[PDB]
């Protein structure tokens, strides 16, 4: 036979089959930190080594991408990095995709500190007092981090998904509410505006 | 109100120019006339480009700062100063905005295509193609949609383009004293009125980014003969002010390889799937047709009696800077009393609100009767096309729709400059959404009733219904959609919101030139009119001077204080035409029995009176030769010649004074424009 | 020759017929106007949509009989029976489209447009709007395109709309000699050329799904007066005629609420990207424009040889039909020797080849020479727009467009019904991508350098430099890429091809109308000619008739035979009005002599009116006198005799006059202009 | 007694998040490992199945499917799908993925005879000679299941099967057709091309 025609050449079957290990472990990783979103914390080292997995063959590059009309490991590569920009992982990592990043790990903090208070005020009233200080400052630096990130241009999928959760535990089945009482003037200052074209049409009528 | 004389003389110093230029070798009038076009257009497209980041950007701060307040009051509970500075800052763009209009220059009210449709026809208005017109018409026109007014920008562009096309053809300033030695040929009615064609189709072209539109808006107004080489210098004209608004807005934007903004409003991609329609929703089309017909027709009768109230009433400048202010600010209230008692609030789909004002939501959400306000109009019509269903809530959007309808019918003759086309098409848009939430409420999912696809319908039906375009506005609609089988169901939306309509009231740009009583003739004859002929619509007198005159009555013809008359067939057999101006020039420079076209264009703005000239006792009995300043071959009708025959003589080749002779080749009657529009 | 006679009369019958259909309870004639114009866009789209279907279906039958001998004798030998087969199959189907057009009716030979252009300008061409001609040009253009010819069927869409806008605006068939009195009212010709604008619109807006460039394409021929609502029911045609043709292919091909076929040629959609321009490549576009020019001319020469030379020639009907079939079978066999001889193969990639022939290409790839020929031109032009770089080999289009340019030029001056629109758009996109893959070359592949964007821009300098059409050229083109940006370099190429063509030699159609002595009118006057007067254009001695006069001399002014003018101004001798030829007969056949007599009764020999020889009056009859009054035209137009050449050629141009009566300082007349004394200079 | 779902999964739901990780992890590591030499198709056609079954075992369908702006099950099963119809895997499953069609199992029954008489008679001129019926069959068998999808790509399984056969016929082969054919045609072609001059110059002399 001749080589790669109908097998494969043997320093390139190794290097399909470390591919094929850390690819399943990547796709693992992401289902089981699925729904409590703990992507981009815990599955980038899997992330990475599938991309350098993958750069150590792109450096048998011809006889694994370039040689049908699927590609494979073209596409499960690419689908890896559609994933991995959808989430905005980088927001999550530091400068090197070495660790997390400062901004999140104290974020992540005041998140446990906030359900922490949440679990022992456990009627929400000893819920919504003692524990608007800590909602108050978790809010505030995440707009600190959006507008943050804005200075480079959604956030990290692993923040948001827990400032998604916080909310939606405190304004609806906590339903911690402001009155601010404020329609009385509101009504007053408007009824005095919508006044002046009638007084303007008929002294303008009647002079 | 005055007639521009567009047809050209042919007198004998015509002809001896004409010999005197094709005798210089390449002749060069042609290619001035391209030059000048392209400067049109690019000068065209730079004034809408300056309107376009000046008004973002100030619009922009002006929201920053009623946020920032917002925002601060919410919890601590002063939302009533917050009322009180949007409705200040709204009253404070505006008092500037109309000062400049109301004191300065009132013609740059409004719109400013009632008056170049008039121009175009053939009437001056008397300060339309002004400097001190364009200034102040650009400078109103942002401080009006920044003072947060039910307006647009849009329609401003037809008349400064064609204040441009009208400036700088002329090679002089006339406010500044600069006379360039530059064109100078290009000072006559024929070529003034040719160019301020060309300007006007740039102004729409660089309005809504359709440029064939523009060329047939030109060709609708101003409907004479076939002249090849004058619409394609047109159509040039309006491809380069597409161009450079484009181009010069793609650098600003920091991309400049994406053409991708081609007009001041910019419609969006309908070649998606969700977008088809099939022939069994065309009389679905129809009726929105019908619709759009008889509520254009109420917001048309519902303006007319508040013009009618307001030149009896509101007619002194102080008064009329007063009224828009309390317009602005009432504007201001009635948007933050829908806003403040609105219940529905929405999270971000990816820059839908870009003042995304919280206001009572719940902290991940935003207020979205807030987003129908804060938001540009062309945001508003753009995304009420193209979103995806359940996107909006019946209860807010109906309502916003039915207050934005009365504030847009009383925010039109504020003596402001403003358009009216965005407001149309936001209120047609808006019903036309709502009519789409009930088709896909009263049928389950179905995907041909989707209800973006029923916003375009409805914006054409609702635009048709207040001004009565047809053919124009279709291809305007088709162009700035870039979908050709669109135009089907446009122009049948727009031939029924006409009928409809017309049954009615007579639709809002007519009506305004109606009021104003400017001549102002039609596309044709009435049609009840056809047994009429030239000697019932005709001026039965007329005044006539003779080739070989005496000087001492030429100027009592002109002295006459009752006859206010600017054309004189020379004769008693008819020899020629001359006109007052002429007569005015060539008694200036004593041209007697006792000169070379440039003469008769030096004074051409603004030809000295008769009680400016004086003329000894000794010189009013020698003679003025009239036999090479006249034009002598005048267009003339037979006295039996019908209506119709004589209407389109005189509209299609645009004339100024219509002879009527006998079959004698006497002198019998002549026929203007005020002759021939009173029926 | 002889002209329309577009403006009307408006005699005291006339009068008489406004005033007594203005009377009944409702007058219904404005709104047949929009019944006859929505019939004639629906059968105008419905022709289109005929001819798409029956040359798909016969030209798919016939490429299949090829390939499937050309894929049985290459392993076994015998390929020189398959080029028999494909030049027999060629010269059959020529020979039949060719004998139809060459024998029974001529007239219907090469496209319509130069026969519309001059039926929209005032020129009667005797056969143009006749059933026959319609018959000969729908049957013929399938046979023509179906056998091979290097032609497209685009191009004749224009006058099978006028034809079918010109038969049923009448209620009345000639040439079956039916009468189904429904339109009587507009039997009058100012409503015809009105209505064939309106079918010549529709078959701009079938060919090329371009509704706009249909109206300014009617608008610039027939260059009238603005008539706004002429123009919006013109405007209306166009759109049912693209929406017709759209909706049936939609129903033919499947998927009804797909409308994705506007025109019988669809350019696609530019929105890619990749597609997009800038400003520093408006020089390299207007570089294009000189080369479109330049080829332009260099076709409008080699074509303008080719006719002088069949005029001489080749002009009996046998030898143009042995023309016609030798034409077809060398196209078969440089067709096939391009293909035998081609080294280049390449691997299908979807549905991209539609009759793909593994020759002598390697079991999974086919001969790309091959899917130059073997498919539709419009899936050529549209392949060349929208491939990826690197789809074409450069000497494979390099030997293409060079045999393809000289087939086209001399395939055009046939006696066959075919277009010369899709050929010129082919040849400019073929060479327009052959420079794009040169500047993406040099460039080392910039994405500016896009050569699909090049083959459009190159598709439209070709079209321009052949026939050097502006403004309603432009439209079509912005309207088919469905791209507003786009107009400003399409413009600019067609500016610049415009003004290199017009050096060298007159366009195609122009070439063609006056090869044939034509009196066409253009748009303006020549050069200067204010220098030259209206009393050294006109005929000087006139001869006219009295208002009373006898039948005599009636008969003597009409029965001359060696002048026949049509024309007659009556006079007393000051202008009184005037009277034409047709309803003079009508005023001799029936004995009106000195009310019974209607509008009507003109109306009924309206197209074939009798000649004086038939009409015989007796020696009584000659001494008794005929008042002309009640059938003058009471006001005719009328210019001094001091007048500008330009100042008379517009009034005639955009009336649609072919009688300007010139006259003294008193009401006198004293000469005539009549068509071709405008067009002499 | 934070609620269910808000901070984290109730276990019910949590086990089935479990094992859609434990089957997809699977289906992926088969996709790399049975990939260049393309035994796709039909290596892991139950591997896709299950991962189906397990996305319709959900469906706690709005705890884990729909909470989130990123839908990893959603995204992943759709990106499953895509693989799975791009390679047109159904082609090579009989009707319900019960197992491999009667045709395709004869087509790589096909394939491999072909390639053991390719080993067999291993300067290929024992190749041309002597195998190239076996080619001929094989290939009359691939335009008999091309036309009969056509009639209703093929199998992305039996196209690699081709395309490793037809890349060794016709280079590191070079078997191919003699084909002296180019006289006639020569004949012919000028025969044809020689009339035009014929016709023009027998109509302008007789004139
Ligand atoms: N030379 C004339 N002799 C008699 N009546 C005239 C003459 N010129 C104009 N009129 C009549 O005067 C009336 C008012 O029109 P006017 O005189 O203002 O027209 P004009 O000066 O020719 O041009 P314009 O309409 O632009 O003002 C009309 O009835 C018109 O026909
Ligand atoms: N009544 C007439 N008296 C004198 N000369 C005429 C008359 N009518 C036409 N002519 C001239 O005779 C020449 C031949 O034109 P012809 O007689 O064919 O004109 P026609 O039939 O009136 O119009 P057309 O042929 O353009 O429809 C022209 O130069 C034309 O101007
Ligand atoms: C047959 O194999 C060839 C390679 O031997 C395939 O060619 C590849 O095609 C893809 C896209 O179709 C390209 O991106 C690669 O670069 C090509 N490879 C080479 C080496 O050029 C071909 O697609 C295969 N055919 C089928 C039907 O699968
Ligand atoms: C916050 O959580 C909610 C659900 O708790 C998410 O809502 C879903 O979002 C997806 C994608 O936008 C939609 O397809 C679903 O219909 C939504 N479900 C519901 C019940 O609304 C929301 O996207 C989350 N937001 C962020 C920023 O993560
Ligand atoms: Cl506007
Ligand atoms: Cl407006
Ligand atoms: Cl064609
Ligand atoms: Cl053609």
């Amino acid at each position: 036979l001749p080589p790669d025609l109908p097998d494969l050449d043997p320093e390139c079957r190794e290097l399909l089959l470390d591919f094929a290990n850390s690819s399943a472990e990547l796709t693992g990783c992401l289902v089981r930190s699925a729904r409590p979103v703990r992507l981009c914390q815990t599955c980038y080292p899997l992330f990475q080594q599938v991309v350098s997995k993958m750069d150590n063959i792109s450096r048998c590059a011809r006889s694994l991408l370039m040689a049908d009309r699927m590609q494979i490991v073209v596409i499960l590569s690419e689908f890896f990095n559609t994933t991995w920009q959808e989430a905005n992982c980088a927001n999550c990592l530091t400068n090197n995709s070495e660790e997390l990043s400062n901004s999140t790990v104290y974020f992540l903090n005041l998140f446990n500190h906030t359900l922490t208070c949440f679990e022992h005020n456990l009627n929400y009233s000893e819920v919504c007092k003692n524990c608007r200080e800590a909602y108050k400052t978790l809010s505030s630096l995440y707009s600190e981090m959006q507008k943050m990130n804005e200075l480079e241009n959604h956030l990290c999928i692993d923040v948001e998904d827990a400032m998604n959760i916080t909310r939606k535990l405190w304004s609806r089945t906590f339903n911690c509410s402001v009155p601010c009482s404020d329609t009385v003037p509101v009504i007053a200052v408007s009824v005095f505006i919508l006044f002046l074209p009638v007084v303007f049409y008929l002294s303008s009528f009647l002079h | 109100y005055e007639s521009l004389d567009y047809d050209n003389s042919e007198n004998q110093l015509f002809l001896e120019e004409e010999r005197r230029i094709n005798h210089t070798a390449f002749r060069t009038v042609e290619i001035k006339r391209w030059v000048i076009c392209a400067l049109i257009g690019i000068l065209t497209g730079l004034v809408a480009c300056f309107i376009d980041i000046v008004v973002e950007n100030l619009a922009g701060l002006k929201y920053r700062v009623i946020k920032g307040n917002i925002d601060k009051f919410t919890e601590k509970g002063g939302l009533s100063f917050s009322l009180l500075l949007w409705a200040t800052l709204n009253a404070a763009f505006v008092l500037v905005g109309s000062v400049i209009v109301a004191f300065i220059e009132p013609v740059a009210a409004g719109s400013g295509i009632p008056q170049i449709k008039c121009f175009l026809n053939g009437v001056k208005i008397p300060h339309v193609v002004r400097l001190k017109t364009l200034v102040i018409k650009v400078s109103g026109v942002i401080l009006s949609v920044v003072g947060g007014l039910a307006v647009g920008k849009e329609g401003p562009m037809i008349h400064s383009g064609s204040v441009i096309a009208a400036g700088i053809s002329q090679g002089r300033s006339t406010s500044l004293k600069r006379d360039f030695k530059i064109f100078e040929y290009f000072r006559r009615d024929t070529e003034k009125r040719d160019f301020v064609s060309a300007g006007a189709a740039a102004g729409v072209s660089a309005a809504f980014g359709a440029p064939v539109g523009g060329v047939l808006f030109s060709l609708e107004e101003g409907a004479s003969f076939w002249n090849q080489f004058l619409t394609w210098r047109i159509f040039f004209a309006s491809m380069i002010s597409t161009f450079t608004l484009n181009f010069v807005l793609s650098i600003y934007h920091g991309n400049m390889w994406d053409l991708s903004s081609p007009g001041l409003i910019n419609f969006g991609r309908f070649d998606s799937e969700k977008m088809a329609y099939t022939i069994h929703e065309i009389p679905v089309f129809i009726a929105m047709g019908v619709v759009g017909g008889v509520l254009g027709a109420v917001f048309n009768a519902l303006n007319y009696w508040l013009t009618m109230f307001r030149i009896r009433y509101i007619h002194r400048p102080c008064l009329q800077v007063i009224e828009a202010v309390l317009v602005a600010a009432v504007t201001a209230t009635v948007a933050f009393v829908l806003i403040y008692s609105s219940r529905d609030c929405q999270p971000l789909q990816g820059g839908s609100m870009s003042y995304p004002l919280q206001l009572f939501c719940a902290d991940g959400e935003y207020n979205s009767m807030a987003a129908a306000f804060f938001n540009t109009p062309e945001k508003s019509v753009v995304s009420l096309f193209h979103d995806p269903p359940g996107s909006y809530n019946p209860l807010t959007l109906g309502l916003f729709t039915l207050v934005y309808f009365f504030l847009a019918c009383w925010t039109y003759g504020l003596t402001v400059s403003a358009g009216v086309f965005i407001p149309s098409l936001l209120i047609g848009a808006a019903w036309g959404r709502l009519f789409g939430i009930s088709l896909s409420y009263l049928t389950g999912a179905a995907i041909w009733a989707d209800p973006g696809k029923y916003a375009l319908m409805g914006a054409a039906a609702q635009l048709g219904g207040i001004v009565r375009m047809t053919l124009s506005l279709t291809v305007i609609m088709m162009e700035a959609t870039s979908n050709v089988t669109y135009g089907f169901p446009i122009m049948l939306v727009l031939m029924t919101a006409k009928i409809v309509g017309d049954v009615f009231i007579e639709g809002l740009y007519d009506m305004h030139i109606q009021l104003q009583s400017v001549p102002f003739l039609h596309w044709e004859a009435p049609v009840t009119s056809h047994s009429l002929t030239a000697r019932e619509v005709m001026s039965t007198p007329v005044t006539c001077l003779r080739r070989r005159e005496k000087v001492g009555v030429i100027v009592d013809v002109l002295s006459d204080t009752a006859s206010n008359h600017n054309g004189f067939p020379v004769v008693a057999r008819l020899q020629g035409l001359i006109l007052r101006s002429q007569l005015i020039v060539l008694l200036k420079h004593k041209v007697f029995v006792e000169l070379r076209l440039k003469d008769f264009r030096d004074a051409y703005p603004r030809f000295p009176p008769i009680q400016s000239i004086h003329v000894s006792q000794d010189e009013r009995e020698c003679t003025m030769d009239l036999s090479e300043f006249m034009n002598p071959s005048p267009y003339t009708v037979p006295q039996e010649a019908s209506l119709p025959r004589v209407f389109k003589l005189f509209r299609a080749l645009g004339l100024r004074h219509l002879v009527v002779v006998d079959n004698r080749n006497q002198v019998v009657g002549l026929v203007t424009r005020k002759d021939l529009a009173r029926y």
